[PDB]
């Protein structure tokens, strides 16, 4: 079950605060 | 003729609200991705006349509106979520709770979402309508 | 041709007017596939659950004992949904039987009835007091 | 709280997406103590050796002339290492500049950046084609 | 302030792979002794759904998993070993080669190890992570 | 340089196929 154009697991990863590097 | 794992309106609405508000707290610059084209969005606000602000339409306008709203460490307390099937395989969701932006005071809100299937991708809903009002700008 | 707000505003006018004047006819706004979800406890004390269709919605409305029920509308939002529907969010205050006001929100989804042009019915009604 | 797979899968998504969209920013995934070890010969014809740190990794990435580079991920493994790191093994196929696909593996070690919660950087990157 | 005989990551990785695969060929019932507690191990395989098998954790589970895999006269051809320092005095090792069990056909594999110091015994590393996949179950 | 809980020389001895008696 997903919403919008998010892939499975993508919201959960971003909503957990996960980020990478210095962008 | 039966889809034995099809999510109920209740599960769709609950998981949607969870995903929407958890994302708002941590990555509000992604919130626009929940919305389809010709989606409607209003999130409180008052215009120059002091009347409630008007809705914007489409993911382009929505992305711009969200980014103008400067969500920063947005905390929510969801008090009620009520989700029911609408016509055309949609789900209508009523949300009541409190929202705090930038560690400011919590503000009560009343919100309605209409979710609609993308068209065919299995178990995929977009936000077609997002009506959000702060009680302190109405009552 | 009618905008969603022209529809929604006139719906709100008629709905809350009838709630005051003849609540025993409110069910006529609804259809067989309608859901009516008025949250909170009765008393009684049982929790609220959805009721489906005109006949059951009529019974539920009558069990609420509306008498001279008054509404103060504080804001209405009405937008086009898909398939020529209209979604309406009402924020207001309600006084039943001349009792003290209470804040509420009410969400409706209005759907074309199909045969008659510009005829709508209430497919979804979700109401909650904010106590 | 994030599982190693939640971290690793989202890393793989972002990394190979950026490789396609803006390889001239790939170095921003790395830090001063990072090692980037992409095996094989250039041409040129010189053997491959480790490059250290963002500035040199940027130069190395640019020397590889990635254009519209596409990846087909065939399997991802991601596990917790010590000290809150995540080790990731990617198996896939890569097509650069619309050329024919080639199988590869890529090992990453992701390390917390320290200040920001749940921010990671690529401490180790070992890539090899399987020709 | 300097340890003039401290093995480099390259030597650690090379000797480790040598010891690991020579032991696998002759005494696979000892392989579990390379692993620490809370070590992770996966060695290819496919579950009932045909998706790749999940890792197991800890030397107890690992010993059981290895013994269920019935390594018998296991021959390897190692093609590439690449070993580099990680943080916290670890070593990450990437291995590519071919492996034959029970004089069956060679199967290509792609593997990553993470080695970590025991804690203090001088020049002693355990396997903290072992990710091994056969290409024929993935490609 | 040793790995796991092996003693120095132990892997080399076992990996050489050395065994003793009938166990
Ligand atoms: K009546
Ligand atoms: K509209
Ligand atoms: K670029
Ligand atoms: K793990």
């Amino acid at each position: 079950l997903t919403f919008g154009d998010f892939d499975e697991h993508e919201v959960d990863a971003l909503a957990s605060g996960i980020t990478f590097g210095d962008f | 003729s039966m889809v034995m794992e099809k999510p109920s309106p209740l599960l769709v609405g609950r998981e949607f609200v969870r995903q929407y508000y958890t994302l708002l707290n941590q990555a509000p610059d992604m919130l626009h991705r929940f919305y389809g084209k010709n989606s409607s969005y209003v999130h409180g606000g008052l215009d120059s006349n002091g009347k409630p602000a008007d809705a914007v339409y489409g993911q382009k306008e929505i992305h711009r509106k969200v980014m103008s709203q400067n969500f920063t460490n947005c905390h929510t307390k969801i008090r009620h979520v009520d989700a029911h099937a609408t016509l055309n395989d949609g789900v209508v969701v009523q949300v009541m709770g409190l929202l705090s932006n930038n560690n400011q005071a919590l503000r009560r809100f009343m919100q309605t979402f209409v979710l609609a299937p993308e068209g065919s991708v299995a178990n995929k809903f977009y936000v077609h309508n997002d009506i959000f009002r702060y009680q302190d700008e109405v009552f």
